[PDB]
This record gives structure tokens, C-alpha cells and sequence, in this order.
């Protein structure tokens, strides 16, 4: 006897929310002017 | 007569400091970006900065 195999979506996720990671201090993006190169984006480690 | 220092010793080994060109330019006016005076207790009232 042969039963079909279980169907299976390996999509992308919703909203691609995984594919890019901020909100996790270290290797966040950062957003800064030219001439200064400090941030204007610091993230806390509890903030979905 | 014009140009040269009088001086004793043509070609001497220790010029004086008043005979020789210095370089004295402009005081450079530093622009501070922001006096800490008041800026350290907008952190301890708990907000944190960035940019700049």
C-alpha cells in the first residue's frame, strides 16, 4: 500500500519578519550622517 | 644693506630665537558640540541618546 506524502509550504515567512534582525544589540543597523557616523538607531535587547 | 641681519658672526651656529621666522597662525576656535553640564542629567532622567 502506498499513502501520498504530507503536503509541506516551505514559503518565505510573512513579512520576511526573521529575514532581517535589528532588536538584537549587536550586528543592528545604523543610520548616520556621513560626517559623523554615529547612530541614530540604538536598539534595547527587550523591544519587539 | 636691504635685506641681511646685521649681525657679527656671518654664517654663526646657534641662531637666536628672535632672528628667525616663527609660525604664529590664528587661536583655533574650537565649536563644542554640546556642554555636558546638562546633557548628563537628560540620561539620568532615563532617556537615551543617539545620532550626532
Amino acid at each position: 500500500q502506498a499513502a501520498p506524502n504530507r503536503p509541506n509550504y516551505i514559503g518565505f515567512r510573512d513579512n520576511f519578519i526573521g529575514l532581517m534582525y535589528y532588536n538584537s544589540t549587536g550586528n543592528m543597523g545604523v543610520l548616520a550622517g556621513q560626517a559623523s557616523q554615529l547612530n541614530a538607531v540604538v536598539d534595547l535587547q527587550d523591544r519587539n | 644693506a636691504l635685506t641681511s641681519t646685521p649681525r657679527s658672526q656671518l654664517n654663526p651656529p646657534n641662531w637666536p630665537a628672535v632672528q628667525v621666522y616663527q609660525e604664529n597662525p590664528a587661536p583655533t576656535t574650537v565649536l563644542l558640540p554640546r556642554d555636558a553640564e546638562a546633557e548628563v542629567q537628560m540620561t539620568n532622567s532615563g532617556a537615551q541618546l543617539a545620532g550626532g
